[PDB]
């Protein structure tokens, strides 16, 4: 069931690096057919190295070598230089420092430049032989950040480890300075280090307190190494920003997205890398918040008018995110607004945009908000979309890709329902010449079991089309009783009824020990409208929770299902639902689920990061009056005869452990059965294959013996 | 119900409350003075309370909460002897503050009280409050208190002050935990941002607090401090006894770290000289060192408690005899009883003739009887009080200032008795307290049968006990719940009275309930107690395994439900005994609990692992034996349970973390519950209900079928 997943990039607007597929790195060309040798299995003696990169120039090659992420991924260790055929293995080591831990390197935008971050101190390396240069080194251990993400960034806003952006001369890095000081720093208690072990502090802003201050600057990468700071705007209602990514509109302008610390105004500024000044180019609003601040704009290369993406009415339905295109500079008479794409659906990502014509590529939900496939459309006023796949291969509907320098080539990926299919196509012929990668391993093996047979039930609830997608043992029958077990995820912003092939415990059982899982996206749920995601504003955890009870009422209206062996399962915030879907139905016909289970709930958001409790319920620190009856303790009275279960890691960073002892000490104050599971000193992101095995075999044989009769 | 009197003369008792108002009764002709009555409810309920040695004060401690085993902090408030006029004790430029503690003096209106490590005395209620001594710290300098490891360990109690005889001066221990190792135990509920509570804890191999004895004046008040002996294997020493032999001497117990090298020393308290007069030597370690002795009036010859050899059956527990200033070359040591039986204390001595009462298991090792001897060459050892009552086999006597009366408690195996006897005649005249509650709720309820099966294995006769659902049968089969505690130096087994979890599980469901007093049980000889020196549970788990097998010969016992429970140690033994008998007979057990076990010692504290499995730091080799994770390897299917509250400082919850990730290595089934930031002891009722509705409604599942 492994996946061989290459994943490679496009080099040039000829050919793309072609990685890894089962063994040594060779390089495609999509000319004719070529696929040059590069790296060799040679990497298996540089001391396993997990990670490579390629130079722009592609004569020297970077290999990183860890043991653990911190947070997301902490992609930190030992990196090494070597050659491009091969040979000449050195440690890049920062000044006046022998080999010793490197958190990121990375490489420049042209020859053999790079640089490397230690202790949130750029180094910057021009040359293999190039001494490092101490370019910017006011960042500190917990405290003071540059070019890298601490825990906030990196797990709620900016999701990416690294917080620096190359420009595109190669000669300026733009790097976002945080202030973590003010923060509050928490302790994780350790119960494996030694005989006397002791706590691991890191800052964590809980809700209701301040948040980590942030600002951005751009240095040199030659020479004087100048540094100069952009000033944030100043709006009456921005006393607190934040910046969740900037790109290089050019090398001397950068395009910043600055979010207010209610969330609710967003303003794109278009800022002179070279003096720091700050010109805003776009200013949104809205009552709530500002979803989806994660897109960036289609910036060309002379730096004309660029494709962003933002909010339009769309008529019904609330407003939809789809594609617009804005001038370069545009006046502040009026906005140059011109949406590509208008309907029922939104543009989850703009692939490119060809300067050679008309040709704006994408990836949207535009068939189904549970399905994405790429289109094209044509950026002058005739706006005709053009089909790139559209269900070019029956059996995988979900799609992405990436285009080549010129659009000369993409590559393109299925990933579901289907096995992954990595292939190449050009956009002129949009066919097909060779499979880059397929994984015919995992096709024969989900044909030598019994695959369970996927199917969709989408619901219909108030004014909104809810979808829905449903599990069966592949020897199902009508006539049977099945027992049924939910996944709840409901996270603000994300999707659980989507059509991309993926296989974990829920198939486990379902397949061997006869279950049918339910996937359902209740109100709240992203891809489905504006409208959609914020009515659960300032009702957190209630009309979903009706939608849900709305999807176990029609799964009981089954006759192949069973009532007496009904579980519910989510984790992380879903965990919190599923902590708060134990009801008992009606008053005759209740014991609504015979066993339940969570994984690192959410018990009170107050104990937790203020970037998302403020989003989603406003600012705490006033008697918001909306984080008490969010509290589970209040619906956890019942509990009358259900089997429920805790998991939780001791060391988890994303969501406390402290949740889990305050849900416990209710569960005491209620006298409710339950048994807790731990796991001693590990990461929330539970990144351990073996660890893993344990926790879903762990989950399984509960679920098997709560449905055991 | 427990009146709790103590003497204040020969005539009278204290005959504290029964069900509310003190009365004094006084023995000679059945006497209750009027001291106390339903004013204590005025003073926000105030749990504990003490009367001034003049009979003229009464301190009320309310607000007092405990933070250890027992920590009488809290408000202390002084009152009139009739009722009313409460008054802060304080000391000076200080407003209401909790105290950590007070006590009382032995003559007059004296008292004293500790704030922050300090003892402030005064010798009247109305005399300023006193800064005698003020050096102690917060957790770092203990005078007047114990320390954790003190109040837990080796001094058993948490009070550190005594007062002299004439009540001129107090002995006490400055205790200096700079050269302690600390653990910050992690707090989950204090605030939005909960921060860790750090307390020093050494482990084993750790540096531990250094103890030192001082003597403060109350009249004049400068302090003397006294000279331990200095052998060259007791380097590391603790206070493991201390008591005034006279008003200006004071016997002190110095004992190594090693815990098998003990001095009992005379000191004068006014000089600070000490005259080394006892010492006591093992091979595995010393039993018993908090010992008081019992002196005369004019501080002559001593009683004490030694393991003599006693031929058969290894050494024994026997009241000795030490000259007054015994010379130098040898002692006047001679021991007073004997036979192969054991004195479990000497309740008092007779200067006034020849009368010595103590308790003893002459009679069964699980039965406690008085006992009174001679100290004069004849050794006339008389039980007076035998079977006053048929239905006490457990007693504790306490006797009065010229001896002639005394109070004497039964507690067992019924319910527990509480009588005034004379010594001479032996009579009574009345019932001081007949326990008439638990009279009544123990007719209107199930009484389990009580029964007793014991065993012999090698040269040990282990007791044991086990209980019927009042409604035994033979067609119907009974689920063994094993329950070992095995705690070293402890007895497990008795014929004492009790209500707890089994006998709810034995009433409702009817599971027999198998305790046995596995090796290294007390008071039946030192050869039992040094035999697992180095030897931690390997071979009670052989006496439980033999013992549930003899019980299981039964055919009323069945194969599919078998169950082992224990806490703290007992649950670690509960815990290696989950084996697989064989192969074809496996399922010994169907399912398994522990509550806050002790797996690797090494994470344990110094004056415990090391009193047995030697000093750690320099590789024993015997705390590598010690640990389930190689007994907890197949557990197939058979389940397995942890309770453990967050904030144990007896055992740390990193004890069952460790086990948690030795069974996530192993990938065994298993469950387990928290109790977020609470002591060990379930100070709160509320808390104690709750484990045992958790233990009864996951006990109950593991059987039902």
């Amino acid at each position: 069931f492994k996946i061989h997943d290459p994943e490679a990039k496009w080099i040039s607007d000829t050919e793309f690096i072609y990685r890894e597929q089962k063994g040594t790195v060779r390089l495609w060309n999509v000319e004719t057919n070529t696929s040059t040798v590069l790296i060799e299995g040679k990497k298996i003696e540089s001391l396993r190295a997990i990670r490579y990169e390629i130079s722009p120039d592609r004569e020297y090659a970077l290999f990183s070598y860890n043991v653990e992420p911190i947070y997301q991924h902490s992609y930190t260790g030992y990196y090494v230089l070597s050659k491009i055929p091969h040979g000449d293995p050195q440690s890049l080591d920062p000044p006046e420092v022998s080999n010793a831990k490197l958190q990121y390197a990375g490489w420049g935008p042209k020859g053999q430049q790079l640089i490397f971050i230690f202790e949130n101190n750029i180094y910057y390396c021009a040359h293999v032989g190039k001494q490092a240069i101490r370019v910017v080194s006011t960042g500190k251990e917990g405290v003071i950040y540059n070019g890298l993400s601490d825990w906030l960034y990196e797990e709620e806003i900016l999701k990416t480890h690294i917080a620096h952006w190359w420009s595109p001369d190669g000669t300026r890095l733009a790097y976002a300075a945080i202030n973590d000081s003010r923060v509050p720093i928490m302790e994780l208690p350790t119960y494996t280090g030694s005989i006397y072990p002791t706590v691991k502090p890191y800052h964590y802003p809980k809700a209701g307190s301040e948040n980590p201050s942030i600002s951005l600057h751009v240095i040199g990468l030659n020479g004087p190494t100048h540094d100069l700071e952009m000033m944030p705007p100043d709006d009456p209602r921005m006393r607190e920003y934040y910046i969740t990514m900037v790109k290089w509109a050019t090398s001397t302008k950068v395009a910043v997205t600055w979010l207010n610390r209610a969330q609710n105004v967003s303003i794109l500024t278009l800022c002179d890398a070279t003096t720091g000044v700050c010109t805003k180019k776009h200013e949104d609003e809205s009552e709530a918040w500002l979803h989806r601040q994660n897109e960036e704009p289609v910036f060309s290369k002379d730096g004309r008018k660029f494709f962003f993406i933002r909010a339009i009415p769309q008529g019904g339905r609330g407003k939809f995110y789809h594609i617009t295109v804005s001038s370069s500079q545009p006046n502040s008479s009026n906005d140059n607004i011109q949406s590509i794409t208008s309907g029922d659906w939104d543009v989850t990502k703009i692939l490119a945009y060809d300067e050679k014509g008309n040709k704006i590529y994408f990836l949207s939900t535009e068939d189904l908000p549970r399905r994405r496939q790429l289109y094209s459309a044509n950026t002058v006023g005739n706006f005709n979309r053009q089909c790139l796949s559209c269900d070019l291969v029956e059996n995988c509907t979900y799609f992405s890709a990436s285009f080549s320098h010129s659009m000369d080539f993409f590559l393109l990926k299925c990933e579901g329902p289907g096995v992954p299919m990595v292939t190449v196509h050009n956009t002129t012929d949009k066919k097909k010449m060779f499979d880059l990668e397929t994984n015919e391993h995992v096709k024969k093996a989900i044909n030598d079991r019994q695959m369970p047979k996927v199917e969709y039930r989408d619901i219909e609830i108030d004014d909104y089309n809810l979808p829905m997608q449903i599990l069966k043992p592949a020897t199902f029958t009508d006539t049977t009783h099945y027992p049924l077990l939910l996944v709840v995820d409901g996270t603000p912003g994300s999707q659980s009824v989507a059509e991309k092939f993926e296989v974990s415990w829920e198939t486990v059982m379902v397949s061997s020990h006869g279950a049918v899982v339910v996937k359902c996206d209740g109100r709240g749920s992203g891809f489905q409208g504006t409208k959609l995601l914020h009515e659960v504003r300032r009702r957190l955890g209630l009309l979903e929770e009706k939608d849900q009870m709305e999807a176990v009422r029609t799964m009981l209206k089954e006759q192949y299902i069973d009532r007496t062996r009904v579980a519910v399962f989510g984790k992380d915030y879903g965990g919190y639902l599923s902590t708060y879907i134990l009801p008992a139905k009606g008053e005759n016909q209740g014991q609504t689920f015979t066993c339940g289970s969570a994984l690192s709930p959410i018990t009170d958001f107050k104990l937790y990061a203020s970037a998302f409790s403020e989003r989603y319920l406003g600012l705490h620190g006033l008697d918001n009056r909306a984080y008490e009856m969010t509290k589970v303790a209040h619906r956890v009275s019942a509990l009358e005869e259900q089997q429920f279960l805790i998991i939780h890691p001791t060391a988890d960073e994303k969501i406390h452990f402290q949740h889990t002892a305050e849900l416990i000490t209710q569960l005491i104050r209620g006298k409710a059965n339950y048994s807790l599971q731990i796991y001693p000193d590990e990461s929330h992101y539970f990144t351990s294959s073996s660890l893993k095995q344990h926790l879903y075999r762990s989950i399984i044989n509960f679920f098997v013996e709560c449905f055991r009769i | 119900h427990d009146p709790e009197a103590k003497w204040i003369s020969d005539t009278e008792f204290i005959y504290r409350e029964q069900k509310g108002t003190v009365r004094l009764w006084n023995v000679e002709t059945n006497t209750s003075t009027v001291l106390i009555e339903g004013k204590k409810i005025e003073s926000l309920r105030a749990i504990r309370y003490e009367i001034s040695p003049d009979r003229e004060y009464a301190l009320f401690s309310y607000n007092v909460e405990p933070i250890y085993q027992h920590s009488y902090t809290g408000y202390y408030v002084l009152s009139k002897i009739p009722h009313g006029d409460p008054q802060s004790l304080d000391p000076p430029e200080v407003s209401n503050a909790k105290l950590q503690y007070a006590g009382w003096g032995p003559k007059g209106q004296q008292l004293i009280f500790i704030f922050e490590n300090n003892i402030y005395y005064c010798a009247h209620v109305g005399k300023q409050a006193i800064r005698v001594v003020s050096t102690g710290k917060e957790g770092v300098i203990y005078n007047g208190l114990s320390d954790w490891l003190y109040e837990e360990e080796i001094l058993k109690t948490h009070i550190a002050h005594w007062w002299s005889p004439d009540g001129t001066r107090l002995a006490y221990a400055a205790i200096n935990d700079s050269r302690v190792p600390i653990m910050e135990l992690p707090t989950y509920t204090g605030s939005i941002y909960p921060t860790v509570k750090p307390y020093h804890y050494p482990k084993a191999g750790s540096e531990n607090p250094s103890i030192s004895l001082h003597v403060i004046g109350l009249n004049g008040t400068h302090d003397l401090e006294m000279m331990p002996p200095d052998d060259p294997r007791m380097r590391e020493y603790y206070i493991t006894m201390v008591k005034w032999a006279t008003s200006t001497k004071v016997a002190v117990t110095w004992l190594n770290r090693a815990q098998n090298v003990s001095i009992l020393t005379l000191c004068d308290a006014t000089t600070g000289v000490c005259t080394k007069k006892h010492e006591d030597e093992s091979e595995a370690w010393l039993h018993r060192q908090n010992e008081e002795p019992v002196f005369s009036k004019d501080g002559r010859k001593f009683f004490f408690i030694r393991a003599i050899p006693q031929g058969g059956r290894g050494k024994f527990y026997h009241i000795t005899v030490s000259s007054s200033q015994p010379n130098s070359s040898n002692d006047n040591i001679q021991s007073i009883t004997s036979g192969d039986w054991d004195v479990t204390k000497i309740l008092a001595y007779d200067e006034k003739g020849n009368k010595i009462y103590f308790l003893s298991t002459e009679d069964l090792p699980r039965r406690r009887q008085l006992y009174s001897a001679n100290t004069v060459g004849n050794f006339n050892r008389q039980c007076l009080s035998c079977d006053l009552v048929e239905n006490c086999t457990y007693f504790s006597a306490s006797f009065s200032h010229s001896m002639d009366f005394f109070l004497l408690k039964c507690e067992g195996p019924g319910v527990p008795m509480v009588t005034v006897h004379n010594t001479t005649d032996k009579k009574k005249m009345f019932d001081l307290e007949t326990n008439e509650h638990v009279k009544k709720a123990i007719n209107d309820r199930q009484m389990p049968k009580v029964e007793y099966r014991d065993i012999e294995i090698d040269d040990y006769n282990l007791p044991m006990q086990i209980l019927k659902p009042a409604t035994f049968t033979d067609t119907t089969h009974y689920p063994l719940l094993l329950v070992v505690d095995g705690t070293p130096g402890s007895q497990s087994v008795a014929e004492k009275f009790e209500v707890s979890w089994e006998t709810v599980m034995v009433s409702s469901h009817g599971a027999v309930v198998v305790k046995c007093d596995g090796r290294g049980s007390g008071f039946q000889g030192t050869k039992l107690l040094h035999e697992v020196r180095r030897r931690l549970g390997l071979l009670e788990e052989k006496d439980q395994m033999e013992a549930v097998r003899t019980m299981l010969k039964e055919q009323y016992i069945d194969r599919t439900r078998v169950a082992v429970f224990g806490k703290d140690y007992g649950g670690y033994l509960s815990t290696y005994i989950l084996p697989a008998k064989g192969e074809n007979q496996g399922q010994t057990f169907t399912c398994g609990s522990a509550l806050s076990p002790i797996t690797d010692f090494k994470l344990y504290a110094s004056a415990f692992s090391e009193r047995y499995l030697g000093l750690h730091g320099l590789d024993n080799r015997a705390y590598e034996m010690t640990k389930v994770a190689h007994r907890v390897s197949a557990l197939e299917e058979q389940q397995f349970l942890i309770i453990h509250p967050t904030a144990d400082e007896k055992i740390h919850f990193q004890h069952t973390a460790e086990l948690i990730t030795q069974l996530i290595r192993g990938k065994a089934n298993y469950s387990l519950q928290i109790y977020p930031d609470e002591s060990h002891y379930f100070t709160s009722s509320s808390l104690k209900q709750h484990l045992y509705r958790s233990i009864i409604n996951f006990f109950v599942e593991c059987f039902r079928i």
